[PDB]
């Protein structure tokens, strides 16, 4: 397969990219806000529900690092799939070069899993 | 074991017998090593039994899966070439001794196949360890076309001399006579020269000369009730 | 020298009339060092019974796939696997790896449960099925363990007799075996419940 | 360059996988067949029919073997029954008869025929296969089960079932027909007297195809001293056999 | 040629919104109601099938309820057909996991996998996903029974009580009411078989057209037995519970 | 150089490892570490050929660690050995056999008892009571049946431990440099200077 | 949409796609009749050549596949070689795997099987001819299998095709009503060749040439083709008839 | 609709594309193959679209193996693939069975690669008509092949513009000699048959090329007609034509 | 074993001798080394039994494939196909093949390819282990382009000097003679070639 699912617009962009962040809009709010001596990031459950269990139901913040956070909008079934290639790639890291990520080669990262769907024909972007 | 077979014009008989060895250590009185291709198409398998009976059950699929495609009974040659290739893309890595007898409406047939590859034709053919005794036999007593009542009696005694002056067989002659117009009659047992005579005594000893430390239930005789 | 040669131990089975029994030995070592008498070579799936011998890393490597496969069996049929497609099964698995092949003797034992019919096999190296049904025989003390186990028995046995007998055939194997000695237990397998025995046996 | 991945069976706005359902259409156009599941046997029987009056029904089959103890008929598309088949049989051995040195348990060969059904409606470039299969069957774990295969990739066991485009009024016959205790031999009766209100044509042994899986048949094993083996339960009847069965309604 | 008989099946809408996964729930509203209810000594899975005829076996039918593992079993509410591809996935990676840790898989593993299935074929390939919603009766040692549902997307929510397939909202009003956390397995059998009267996808519910099944920790020594009722078995929990 | 051994008590996994590390026919380092941690409380000691032994041991440290931060429970100490096993099978059928002996010491939170695992370089766990590996533990089997009691605290293992370590001067034809005692305790993992 | 474009399904079940493939094996205009004698199968089939510049020899539809089993091809001849080189090439791989030459039947379902993954893939056009295979076998006896564009065969005791094929039948179906049985009671296949010209003639109409006819005739384990100036001694013999 | 790919199908029996492909062919070159006793004589018209153009320098006559002329018309890309490809074919059958193709093996291979491009929508169907043919070990021969995958024994073929004129006077040509005539003869027969044919070219300009595979002359191996021989051609064309 | 083949007037008739050794032991004295790859062109094998006859089988399904496009073969051609399986597989199999065949427009011919895959046309060929005893007797004794008879008693009397001197050879002389008639088979038993 390598039928474009992302293809160039003649308005000098592509659809699907704008489609995903109106996607990202509809989605949780995720609020994060920096001390001089921490971060902090404080997200949107909904938890409202009745009948749930909130022991056994995925958390908006998921640790991918001792020290490294990740928090997320958008999709849920998406994003559980950056999160685990995320964790696989800092533990590559202590494995050959030593010491655990920075949180700046994370945040490259993600980002480069999304470049790539971006270009490539047969794939949509998440 | 040794395989005899003995084409004949009524049908071809396959004998073969059931002493289990594993090195000079008998591994069993009684296994038989005479193997279905077909209903009508049986083998026998001498060398290593392993892969005699691994070969013999992958062609037997095979061949199942050719007869349904036909609808009519497999050929004898058939079962030969099936298993040709697959031997001679290994090397003669694999270490099956087949004859390969039986009936089918082209008529009878025998032929046997060495672990190499090579097949070989014949009015009788012989394999295995016992090969060079039960073809000694034969070669005096036969007449080319013979009866199944004849030919039972000659295939036997041929077995014989692979036990009496080769200890690679042993225990009880198999034998299935494959006819034309009927089915295949396995006279399992026909012949057992020798049996384990009974000893003078029973090793038969009450509770407590085995040395016991405890004891204690493990059931897997029921997955566990409420 | 040989894998199987190395890690040794030997398993007795023997069919009784309504009843099997298996039995090994807990010694289990590299050389001539006994590392543990904490491990026993026989694992059980719904009622068949495994004994395993010969080389150690896969005696383990085989539990875990013989377990895997009889789970998809349970699973799927809704009904436990019969000790006669146990028995095609672990010679098939064996002769798939033709090459590198394993290093074991597999004993099979169980009571086919829709006949109340008593059932061993024995398997060494890449297959070969072995029909007995008096007794089947492994390890590297095979040979100690074949002139004991013809002697002892006579066809047909109650399970109080046959506790008797598979015992004592292992009992002398075993201290004449370097590679045995520690440790021993019986499963005595009746088809309404299962009695495990530990043996008290000398040291070797 | 092929890009062929996107599947042709998808989603409907409406629910429901839209190409499936065409193809359950064309089942409901080809031959009427039925099964009826008796206490000691199972009939399974369809209708032969020819295109042209030259044409040799005895070299058509619609019942075919898979392995002697299972038999399979369908309704549908000619074409598409024709190399099923040949899978089926394939898959029998390749699954069971050289990892457990037997045939398979019907249960268990139903379940594979209903994975090539349902990675034929996954991926581009394949399309169903627009037949249902009924697949009779003896094993000796659940004894006699009779089962029907959907186009969809599913399956149902039934007490007693029909496919094919006079189904419908065929299983309000053997409503009444069926029952807790039933005769091989008059379920056969139920099963041909049902398929003449499905058949426009001739009402021959000839042209009316019939087999049982009723029990095993020691003429058709091939082989004699062994006892423990037990011979085809699947019996196809020769077509002189069916006429004595269309004098015995 | 390849590109003409494509459509772009899987993509976003000006929403954000994946059209085969909206179809595809859709789909799933079609089938059957299966509701689960997490007691304190084990969870209940109760099914009423999509299909009952008077000539149709139901009395060896388990269609809705399978095994994945000794300590997971499923309900399913979706299409059959798609939903068997699943199964016999969670089947191979749950003894995979036994395999290579010699420990039983815990529930939030194995949903999670079969989530990443149904999420990857909407990302690439131009599949089609899998059109079912399972709910999952776990137990683990860890977080004792577990509830989980997971809508055809591939995303995974924890649950105390939850209905999915028809009746979805009928189904979750009545739990909202009579849920309670002081439940037993034998007080959430009678709510499963009073709730599914009250959301009965025809005019009549019978035992014949009920699977039932439960993972009781009331086994020996502390053991879970899974439990599926047969239909005369469920008949006499029919007259207990006084459905009948 | 080649020389881990174990003692399990009843509250704890006593590891040491060698300090001396020779490469060619030279000692490069007399103070060093050939132990790494997995876990809180999972301690996974290391020795065999070179290279192997530095590579197998992060690669295994990667692994363990992936699983227990992501879904934030720490293995049992059985399921980890377990885990190690299935790579060090796996490996003498494949082109490159890891020749590494493993003690994985750990301490259960789920059983809230030591556990203390051999896996010899072929891939087989057997839990003991105590264990080693290589021709140095040879010598060092024959003290431990003798002191070991069912009911040893971390202090009796310890002196315990001293003789065994001095039977190793005596016996052994190299040298070690001492070792490195770490103890696989309840509270965390406790690096002490005791030989 | 795509539903007659391609081989999907449609509402009404029914392949266009599939059903195109039968409307242009009649569009050239070549009729067949094939009879099955007491010996030998034989068929006949036109060869219209209707220019000087065409050299009729060449010209042909009558490809033998195996030494014993002939096909004759009524429909395009693109396809009609395609089909005859996979089909020759499976015959010699059945002597190669299983020690005996292909069976007519079995032929005919291996080129019926792959007519039907032609139809099942998307983009693979299936090869839009008609094949009869004609055989003496030693377990079929004289034998006629035809194959179809779809993936459907059966045996036959004869068989025409061509769009003018509806009055073959007529004379084939007076013929085995009269005998009471599936075949022609002649002992010489030569005369089994002279009959069926004459049954050509009474059906279409049109007085045959040799060279407007190819004939093919399977006897007992040999498949030769008749040259024209063997087909003008049987034309000569319709007269001695 | 059934005329936007190749595996579309109309129930007219028509294909579309391929249909629409003979027409770049039926506005190619003139070419014509001209059965002869001894061998087959090939001629091509070869047009002259401009004096900057340098004369017999520029060929559509390929040869195959050593002993096929090889000669087409149409896309001149495509019909250069069709050929580089049967150069293969060629030595394909020569390493295997050791001896140079026959003239009817060769027709068969190509046949079957035209078919692949007409069974599939993932490649484009080809529009080019080759005429081929040569000496060999079962006689000469002569073959044209149609880009449907088609082809026959010729006892003359044309394509391009100029087909009508050709064949009309290949069927006379046939009927001067009922029992073949020469391949020597038939130089000269091919040059006035293509100067007859360029009165379907007549606002155009021409250059004459002949090529020849014949046993009588050349010994059975494809060579080109030059020189004096050549000149003879255009010499007795002129006169017959005038 | 011995074979040989040799050219004469009227075509040419292949030559052999149906013992098959395994060692000291004599696996079976009746296989045949006489195969049909082509109805008029046969093929001898020697060397090991099992390489030669797998090879021939490659060999007879390439010329079925080839006779029903390209129409019959001739002896260059069954002879090539083998030549060029030998030479990609000569350092895993060893053959003996001498390949002849009657083709009307040359007559008989006779090929023999050694184990390299070399391929070389002869007017006699010898190979297997007692060609080498039999050499001196062929090119003293051989005519170029005898009758008939003059064949038969030299291939008889060739291969009865082949059995007396080579002891893998034996079991029964069979020829097969390939000419413008057809195929006729021959068997002389041991009791007629001991005295000639």
């Amino acid at each position: 397969y390598d039928r474009a699912l992302s293809i160039f617009s003649p308005d000098g962009h592509i659809f699907q990219v704008e489609y995903a962040l109106e996607a990202v809009k509809r989605g949780t709010c995720a609020v994060g806000v920096k001390g001089k001596n921490c971060v902090v990031l404080g997200c949107e459950r909904r938890s409202t529900l009745k009948l749930q269990d909130t022991r056994i139901t995925p958390s908006k913040v998921s640790k991918i690092d001792s020290h490294v956070v990740l928090s997320f909008s958008g999709l849920n079934a998406d994003s559980r799939i950056l999160i685990e290639k995320a964790r696989v790639e800092a533990q590559s890291h202590r494995l050959t070069l030593e010491d655990p990520v920075t949180v700046e080669y994370l945040t490259r990262y993600v980002a480069g899993v999304q470049q790539r769907y971006t270009q490539s024909g047969g794939v949509r972007p998440f | 074991t040794t395989i005899v077979g003995v084409k004949f014009n009524n049908g071809v008989v396959i004998a073969a017998d059931t002493r289990s060895t594993q090195g000079p250590i008998v591994a069993d009185k009684n296994c038989a090593k005479l193997h279905r291709i077909s209903p009508k198409i049986w083998c026998a398998g001498a060398g290593t039994a392993a892969d005699t009976e691994a070969v013999t059950q992958l062609i037997g699929s095979n061949i199942e899966l050719h007869s349904l495609y036909t609808s009519r009974e497999p050929r004898v040659v058939s079962a030969l070439q099936m298993l040709k290739q697959h031997l001679f893309k290994y090397q003669g890595h694999i270490g099956a001794y087949l004859i390969v007898a039986g009936v089918d409406p082209t008529g009878s047939h025998l032929f046997s196949i060495h672990a190499h590859g090579s097949t070989d034709v014949g009015y009788y053919l012989s394999l295995g360890s016992g090969s060079l005794a039960a073809m000694a036999v034969l070669e005096s007593h036969w007449k080319q076309d013979l009866t199944k009542e004849e030919a039972i009696k000659l295939a036997s005694d041929a077995i014989q001399a692979g036990i009496w002056n080769d200890l690679g067989s042993g225990s009880n002659v198999d034998v299935c006579v494959m006819e034309i117009g009927k089915d295949a009659e396995y006279l399992r047992n026909y012949l057992t020269p020798n049996v384990r005579e009974e000893k003078q005594k029973s090793y038969k000893f009450p509770r407590g000369t085995t040395a016991v430390l405890k004891e204690s239930i493990v059931n897997i005789c029921d997955i566990q009730e409420e | 020298s040989d894998p199987s040669s190395i890690n040794g131990g030997i398993v007795v089975a023997m069919t009784g009339k309504d009843c099997v029994a298996i039995a090994c030995d807990l010694r289990l070592g590299s050389q001539s060092l006994g590392v543990s008498n904490k491990f026993e070579k026989i694992f059980h799936y719904g009622h068949v019974f495994l004994g395993i011998t010969g080389l150690a890393t896969d005696v383990t490597t085989l539990n875990e796939m013989f377990r895997y496969k009889t789970n998809l069996y349970k699973l799927k049929e809704e009904r436990a696997i019969e000790p006669e497609t146990f028995t095609q099964l672990v010679s098939s698995s064996l002769y798939e790896r033709r090459f590198g092949p394993y290093f074991v003797g597999p004993v099979v034992a169980g009571i086919n449960s829709k006949s109340g019919k008593p059932f061993i096999a024995g398997f060494d190296l890449i297959g070969c099925i072995d029909e007995a049904k008096d007794f089947i025989v492994s390890g590297t003390a095979s040979d100690q363990l074949f002139g004991m186990c013809e002697s002892l028995y006579e066809p047909n046995l109650e399970p109080e007799d046959l506790f008797e007998t598979i015992s004592q055939a292992l009992l002398n194997a075993a201290d004449r075996d370097a590679l045995s000695g520690w440790g021993a237990v019986v499963y005595i397998i009746k088809k309404d419940e299962v009695v495990k025995r530990y043996l008290k046996m000398r040291q070797d | 360059t092929d890009r062929y991945s996107f599947s042709l069976t998808t989603f409907s706005p409406s629910g429901k996988l839209g190409q499936i359902d065409y193809a359950l259409t064309a089942v409901k156009q080809g031959v009427t067949s039925l099964g009826i599941k008796a206490t000691n046997g199972v009939v399974i029987a369809t209708e032969k029919k020819s295109s042209s009056p030259l044409a040799m029904s005895e070299t058509l089959s619609k019942v075919s073997l898979l392995t002697p103890d299972i038999g399979a008929v369908y309704s549908g598309m000619g074409p598409d029954y024709r190399v099923l088949v040949d899978k089926s049989r394939k898959v029998a051995h390749t699954s069971y008869k050289r990892i457990y040195g037997e045939y398979p348990p019907t249960k268990l060969l139903v379940s594979e025929v209903a994975k090539i059904m349902q990675e034929a409606t996954q991926s581009g470039g394949v399309r169903p296969f627009g037949v249902s299969l009924l697949i009779a069957g003896h094993d000796e774990f659940n004894g006699f089960s009779l089962y029907q295969v959907d186009p969809s990739g599913s399956y149902f066991p039934w007490k007693a079932t029909a496919i094919g485009k006079g189904s419908v009024a065929a299983k309000t016959f053997l409503e009444k027909r069926w029952n807790d205790e039933l005769e091989l031999e008059d379920a056969i009766h139920i099963a041909l007297l049902t398929l003449k209100e499905s058949v426009e044509g001739e009402f021959n042994g000839d042209t009316i195809e019939l087999a049982i899986i009723g029990d095993e048949n020691p003429d058709l094993l091939g082989y004699t001293g062994i006892p423990t083996d037990k011979g085809p339960r699947f019996r196809k009847l020769t077509s002189q056999e069916i006429n004595d069965r269309l004098e015995a309604l | 040629g390849s590109r003409r008989y494509d459509s772009r099946t899987t993509i976003f809408s000006p929403e954000g919104r994946l059209y085969q996964v909206e179809y595809a729930l859709e789909s799933i509203s079609h089938a059957g109601t299966a509701i689960g209810i997490m007691a304190s000594d084990g969870i209940v899975l109760a099914a009423e099938r999509k299909v009952t005829s008077t000539l149709l076996e139901q009395d060896t039918s388990t269609e809705k309820l399978y095994k994945l593992n000794d300590k997971i079993a499923v309900a399913v509410a979706g299409l059959t057909a798609d939903a068997e591809i699943l199964i016999n996935t969670a089947r191979i990676h749950a003894q995979n996991y036994l395999k290579t840790y010699n420990e039983d898989i815990p529930v939030e593993i194995l949903v999670r996998r079969l989530s990443d299935i149904k999420q990857g074929y909407t990302q690439h390939g131009g599949l089609r996903p899998f059109g079912v919603s399972f709910i999952y009766a776990g137990y683990d040692d860890r977080y004792g029974y577990q509830l989980y549902t997971s809508n055809p997307s591939g995303n995974y929510t924890g649950w105390k009580a939850i209905s999915v397939g028809a009746n979805t909202s009928a189904a979750q009003t009545l739990l909202q009411m009579d849920y309670k956390d002081d439940m037993k397995v034998d007080d959430a059998i009678e709510l499963a078989l009073k709730t599914l009267s009250k959301t009965t996808d025809s005019s009549a519910l019978t035992y014949d057209r009920l699977e039932f099944a439960t993972i009781r920790k009331g086994a020996n020594d502390g053991e879970v037995y899974q439990k599926i009722f047969k239909p005369q078995e469920i008949k006499d929990i029919l007259v207990k519970t006084g459905i009948t | 150089m080649d020389i881990i051994l174990g003692i399990r008590v009843q509250d704890s996994v006593i590891l040491a490892s060698s300090k001396a590390v020779t490469r060619g026919i030279s000692v490069l380092k007399d103070s060093d570490d050939k132990t790494r941690q997995l876990s809180p409380h999972t301690l996974m000691s290391f020795a065999g050929e070179a290279g192997d032994t530095v590579q197998f041991a992060e690669y295994i440290q990667a692994n363990i660690q992936l699983y227990s931060i992501r879904e934030d429970y720490e293995l049992s100490p059985q399921a980890v050995s377990s885990f190690v096993r299935q790579e060090l099978a796996k490996s003498i059928r494949s082109r490159r056999p890891y020749q590494v002996n493993v003690l994985i010491g750990g301490y259960d939170k789920k059983k809230n008892k030591p556990e203390l695992y051999q896996i010899d370089y072929l891939g087989t766990k057997v839990e003991l009571p105590y264990g080693a590996h290589g021709y140095s533990g040879f010598y060092t089997f024959s003290l431990l049946d003798h002191h070991y009691r069912p009911d040893m605290t971390t202090e009796e293992g310890l002196d315990l431990l001293k003789l065994c370590v001095q039977e190793l001067e005596k016996r052994m034809p190299m040298d070690f440099k001492g070792v490195i005692v770490k103890i696989v305790d309840k509270d965390g993992i406790r690096q002490v200077d005791d030989f | 949409g795509y539903d007659r474009h391609i081989t999907i399904f449609s509402p009404e079940g029914r392949l266009y796609q599939v059903e195109y493939a039968f409307k242009a094996t009649n569009q050239t205009n070549i009729n067949s009749l094939a009879v099955r004698g007491k010996d030998c199968t034989v068929v006949i089939s036109q060869k219209k050549v209707p220019d000087k510049l065409l050299d009729p020899t060449t010209v042909s539809y009558i490809f033998c596949i195996s030494r014993t089993i002939g096909m004759v091809v009524n429909g395009p001849i693109p396809d009609a070689r395609n089909a005859a080189l996979r089909a020759k090439a499976e015959a010699a791989e059945f002597r190669y795997k299983y020690g005996y030459d292909m069976p007519c039947d079995v032929l005919a379902k291996r080129m019926a099987n792959l007519s039907q993954i032609y139809t099942q893939r998307a983009y693979m056009r299936p090869l839009g001819v008609i094949l009869t295979f004609v055989s003496v076998d030693e377990e079929l006896g004289p034998s006629i299998y035809k194959t179809d564009p779809a993936g459907y065969y059966v045996g036959y005791k004869a068989t025409a095709t061509g769009p003018k094929q509806q009055e073959i039948t007529t004379n084939l179906e007076n013929h085995f009503k009269k005998s009471k049985i599936d075949h022609i009671n002649e002992e010489s296949w030569e005369k089994v060749v002279e009959f069926a010209i004459t049954h050509m003639i009474d059906a279409l109409g049109t007085e045959f040439s040799k060279n407007d006819l190819e004939v093919g005739v399977a006897t007992k384990d040999k498949f030769f083709t008749l040259s024209a100036e063997n087909i003008e001694e049987r034309l000569v013999a319709i007269a001695e008839q | 609709g059934y005329d936007l790919s190749n595996s579309v199908f109309s129930p007219d029996g028509r294909n579309f594309q391929v249909e629409y492909a003979v027409k770049a062919v039926e506005n190619g070159t003139t070419s014509i193959g001209i059965k002869c006793n001894d061998g087959v004589v090939f001629a091509v018209e070869k047009l002259i679209t401009s004096k900057l153009l340098v004369p017999q320098k520029n060929v559509k006559i390929q040869v195959v193996d050593r002993h096929i002329g090889c000669v087409y018309s149409g896309l001149i890309p495509d019909g250069r693939h069709l050929v580089n490809r049967g150069r293969e074919e060629a030595a394909s059958f020569k390493k295997l069975y050791k001896t140079p193709i026959p003239i009817p093996a060769f027709a068969d291979r190509l046949g079957q690669y035209v078919q692949a491009h007409t069974l599939y929508n993932s490649v484009r169907p080809f529009g080019v008509s080759t005429i081929f043919g040569g000496v060999d070990k079962n006689g000469a021969h002569l073959y044209m092949l149609e880009p449907s995958g088609s082809y026959w024994g010729y006892k003359g073929a044309a394509t391009g513009k100029g087909r009508q004129s050709a064949k009309a006077e290949l069927e006379k040509l046939v009927d001067h000699h009922p029992e073949g005539l020469s391949a020597r003869e038939a130089v000269k027969q091919a040059a006035k048959i293509i100067y007859l044919a360029h009165e379907d070219n007549k606002e155009k300009d021409f250059e004459l090329e002949i090529s020849w595979c014949s046993l009588s002359e050349t010994n059975g191996l494809h060579k080109f007609v030059k020189g004096d021989l050549l000149q003879e051609a255009i010499d007795f064309a002129q006169k017959e034509i005038n | 074993t011995s074979i040989m083949a040799v050219t004469f007037k009227d075509g040419v008739i292949l030559g052999a001798d149906s013992r098959t050794t395994t060692g000291a032991y004599i696996a079976n004295r009746v296989t045949d080394k006489l195969t049909r790859v082509h109805d008029k062109i046969w093929c001898c094998r020697s060397g090991s039994a099992a390489d030669t006859q797998a090879i021939a089988d490659i060999v007879q399904y390439h010329l079925e494939l080839y006779t029903s496009q390209y129409g019959t073969p001739s002896t260059e051609t069954a002879a090539s196909v083998f030549k060029e399986l030998c030479y990609e597989n000569k350092d895993n199999l060893t053959a003996g093949i001498i390949v002849a065949g009657y083709d009307d427009k040359n007559k008989g011919e006779v090929y023999t390819i050694p184990l390299g895959g070399s391929v070389h046309k002869l007017p006699y060929a010898i190979a297997g282990s007692g060609s080498t005893f039999i050499y001196g007797y062929c090119d003293k004794n051989f005519r170029e382009n005898m009758s008939k008879e003059e064949t038969v008693d030299f291939i008889k009397h060739s291969l009865s000097q082949a059995i007396k001197w080579d002891g893998s050879s034996g079991g029964v002389i069979r020829m097969v003679v390939l000419t413008a008639a057809g195929v006729e088979r021959l068997i002389f038993y041991p009791d007629e070639y001991e005295q000639l």
